[PDB]
RNA sequence: CGAGCUGGAGAUACGCUUUGACUCGGGGAUGUCCGAAUGGGGAAACCCACCUCGUAAGAGGUAUCCGCAAGGAUGGGAACUCAGGGAACUGAAACAUCUCAGUACCUGAAGGAGAAGAAAGAGAAUUCGAUUCCGUUAGUAGCGGCGAGCGAACCCGGAU
RNA sequence: GAAACGAUGACUGAAUCCGCGCGGACCACCGCGCAAGGCUAAAUACUCCCAGUGACCGAUAGCGCAUAGUACCGUGAGGG
RNA sequence: AACGAUAAAAGAAGUGAGAAUCUUCUUCGCCGUAAGGACAAGGGUUCCUGGGGAAGGGUCGUCCGCCCAGGGAAAGUCGGGACCUAAGGUGAGGCCGAACGGCGCAGCCGAUGGACAGCAGGUCAAGAUUCCUGCACCGAUCAUGUGGAGUGAUGGAGGGACGCAUUACGCUAUCCAAUGCCAAGCUAUGGCUAUGCUGGUUGGUACGCUCAAGGGCGAUCGGGUCAGAAAAUCUACCGGUCACAUGCCUCAGACGUAUCGGGAGCUUCCUCGGAAGCGAAGUUGGAAACGCGACGGUGCCAAGAAAAGCUUCUAAACGUUGAAACAUGAUUGCCCGUACCGCAAACCGACACAGGUGUCCGAGUGUCAAUGCACUAAGGCGCGCGAGAGAACCCUCGUUAAGGAACUUUGCAAUCUCACCCCGUAACUUCGGAAGAAGGGGUCCCCACGCUUCGCGUGGGGCGCAGUGAAUAGGCCCAGGCGACUGUUUACCAAAAUCACAGCACUCUGCCAACACGAACAGUGGACGUAUAGGGUGUGACGCCUGCCCGGUGCCGGAA
């Protein structure tokens, strides 16, 4: 449904820098696609989005202990909006 | 030159070398040709253009018939472009001309006969090949093969007027390995070359030769190779 | 069951529990995608569809072989079972019939077992009374380049 | 083999109870039995798994592993 | 013993417990058709930042491709898919087979090929034809108008659609020159004072009575059904009418105006160094592709994929009262790939290995040419032990008196020779050759004169031991054996006189061919071939030739 596949919001400085420029970044399901993902935000956090670019993303930690390791895999989507922009003001984090 | 079909080179079966030897080559097209000519009994055509064939040695005739389709044929030796060309029993003994054996006079000499009426031409194809006419017994003919056999074909089956095209396979003196190689892989590799293993005439100690056989069992030169067949009673008089 | 619990975890934070957590015994309900794999494709776990219901989400269907249809079959099982097919090293102090051995292996079908089974029999008492298994007969009878070697069954005792 | 009897790939091909098959070529006599339709539990076998036990082991032993079919090797089957 | 190419390294400054090895500055040296740059494969986070400093790193590390954490990867248009087919794979029905299975028409899968819409810039610490700015394009659904009637398949046709060599004209990328333009300054060692020196010198898009080589083309009417299953207004064929040059159609590219961009550098701030703001010029002459015009021209034999998209036809169907086509608005824009290494320390090689790895770009000067050779731009690098010493011996080199093969199995090895131009050149010959035969001469600089240049010829003059002044760079000849020739071979001790070869012969094979693979009355190769063809066996260009023996063996033939 609407509230799943947005599993979480970009955190980093890029994603930061680019909120001040209306421009939203998620960590959505893999599976989730274009179309999908923009009608998740679209209806959540009611505003239109003007273009979507995604990508997947792999994983491949470990520390100590000789076990083996393991990927973790995301993807990640980055929205634009129409002049009418902002999320909630869970932007200003 | 028009509307032909891709012939992909292969000289393996279901997977292994079965026709020792053939490989290289130009890659040639496959040109389609009427061997049997039936269904156009009656209708003439015109001889567009005498066209080079691979795949064969008989130079190859483009027919333009009337109702404009159009067919290729093996071009005898004479036939020039713009002349006329008919099929069927109805037919003057012309060059080209497609007409059944009862209908064709004795001491004739023809190419592309056929053997069962349909199916298509399958005797004398190859350039400068002829058909030597000896006179009716029944339905049947008796013909005189390129190779000397006279064979009993019946008259029911057609033939065309007179010997094939290409004139002479003579001042083609090849030249050199790979004009040979233009056609077919690194030709006959001697089996006294070999290893025991390989071939009978495999090992000893330099050059020799020990009994005269080939690559498998068998024995080579004279060995009557054809079987106790049924189309032997409609064959009489074979050897030269 | 009756006070602890929050998996191994040796780890802090948030909490849950006598309106009975936790755990244990017994049912249900959910069970992504792949795999007989089954809509179609495919280099398993991914691509691409159509049809029906529907407010979108979402749900159901779309493989061939049996049969009217209900309903059955595909695939997986350590070893055991029967079947189709079936070695050689080896023994014979060589080797060829013979032995190894219908062993090993491949293939098929199936089950918790199967196989076999209800005398056109065993057999020499005018006894017996479906089958399998165990003891025994017995290394007897016999087979055998009568060599290496191979080897029963009936009676009787017993499981059922 | 004197080789009966079962079995069947090729060719043939009967009787019907004063009838058919068997009894180790074969004959007669004596005796045993009814093929050419189907099912049929129990006793038997094995051990992935479970419990109990032991003149079984106790870390180079015991399963390959006090756990791993992992690491490592190999294109792969496989090996470990 | 070794520390993995003999491409060097030096000093200063910094950091730190600690420094030959880490950072920074100034030099030096090596590559530069690569030792630079861009893919593909393959690898998998190796990328960037901040930390670390066990082990890995042939030494040492404060550092790293190692260890920890965080981040980074953005597509309607680029590759792939939702499109197409090749070899091959599979394959309902079907054809075979103890089983397991083997074949096989259509169809389907299958890129290494076909098809198809986007360019110029900017810039994260790390992405960019993906984000952003500018201005484009493609298809789909609907809307508003133009328009006024067809639309045109699962089938037809056209078309896609294809070789090798050689080559004419035009251009571009791109490169050179200058006392062209624009910008910055200063130079002094003896001089120059700029006509010196350095650097920059035009990319996209829109329009234009501007120039333009080249390149592509027939239009119509009719007839025959016997052709495209049928139909066709489409296509083929035959006939008639205008088919010389031309005539239409297309503009590679140039020029001009505009516009967005970029541009040497300058300007300020500076948290040790980056960010931000601004912006000049755009000349003339020369060269020039393997790219573009383009499916050009010619020659040649060995005769050069398919299928879809597309363009044109009718059939059926709905509709002729709301058609197709155009135009302008909005909406729409799925999935996988994209970091980084990628001739290598990130791939294959057990290693941070002197090997191996497909494609593209690959500047300048000199030198007939060149991707050769020397030096050198841009860019990259000094090869992850170091420092002394200056023995024997061993490796790789330079020179060498007199002699010159005496060495030795053997001139093995190593010299000599060496490029371009001119003269000159034998036996022998298959009249092509042998031939670069052999041998001899020239080669640099300046001036004057001539011409066909980038350059050349003639004259005179100059300098050195020397003028392809350094690098790249045939030693030649006489006679023989063997094999005619180019070619092929023993991955890893044999390259040859081996094998192959063009040519010759014997021979078998009449087509469900012989012959071959196979469980098989399957299937397939031979072959979509047909005796001027195919199998086998031998000899081995060309020239003159190939004798004697048919008892034994084999093959073909007869039969009392
Ligand atoms: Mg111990
Ligand atoms: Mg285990
Ligand atoms: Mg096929
Ligand atoms: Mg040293
Ligand atoms: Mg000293
Ligand atoms: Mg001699
Ligand atoms: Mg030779
Ligand atoms: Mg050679």
């Amino acid at each position: 449904s609407h509230y799943d596949i947005l599993q979480a919001p970009v955190i980093s400085e890029k994603a930061y820098s680019a909120m001040e420029r209306g421009v939203y970044s998620f960590w959505v399901s893999p599976k989730a696609t274009k179309t999908e993902i923009k009608d998740a935000i679209q209806q959540a956090f009611g505003v239109r989005v003007i273009g979507i670019s995604t990508m997947n993303v792999p994983g491949k930690r470990k520390r100590v202990g000789r076990f083996i390791g393991q990927r973790n895999d995301r993807k990640k989507a980055i929205v634009r909006l129409a002049e009418g922009q902002s999320i909630e003001a869970l932007a200003g984090q | 030159l028009t509307e032909a079909l891709p012939k992909t080179g292969g000289r393996n079966n279901r997977g292994r070398i079965t026709s020792r030897f053939i490989g290289g080559g130009h890659k040639r097209l496959y040109r389609i040709i009427d061997f049997k000519r039936r269904d156009k009994s009656g209708v003439n055509a015109k001889v567009a253009a005498i066209e080079y064939d691979p795949n064969r040695s008989a130079r190859i005739a483009l027919l333009h018939y009337a109702d404009g389709e159009k067919r290729y044929i093996l071009a005898p030796e004479g036939l020039t472009v713009g002349a006329t060309v008919n099929a069927g029993p109805e037919a003057e003994p012309k060059l080209g001309n497609a007409l059944p054996l009862r209908f064709v006079p004795v001491g004739a000499v023809v190419h592309a006969l056929e053997l069962v009426p349909g199916k298509g031409a399958q005797l004398a194809r190859s350039a400068g090949t002829s058909v030597q006419v000896q006179g009716k017994e029944s339905d049947y003919v008796i013909v005189r093969l390129p190779s000397g056999e006279l064979r009993r074909v019946h008259s029911e089956c057609y033939a065309t007027i007179g010997a094939v095209g290409n004139a002479e396979h003579k001042n083609i003196v090849l030249g050199k390995a790979g004009r040979s190689r233009w056609l077919g892989r690194k030709p006959h590799q001697r089996g006294s070359a070999m290893n025991p293993v390989d071939h009978p005439h495999g090992g000893g100690e330099g050059r020799t030769g020990a009994g005269r056989v080939p690559v498998t069992p068998w024995g080579k030169p004279t060995k009557g190779l054809k079987t106790r067949r049924k189309r032997k009673t409609s064959d009489r008089f074979i050897v030269t």
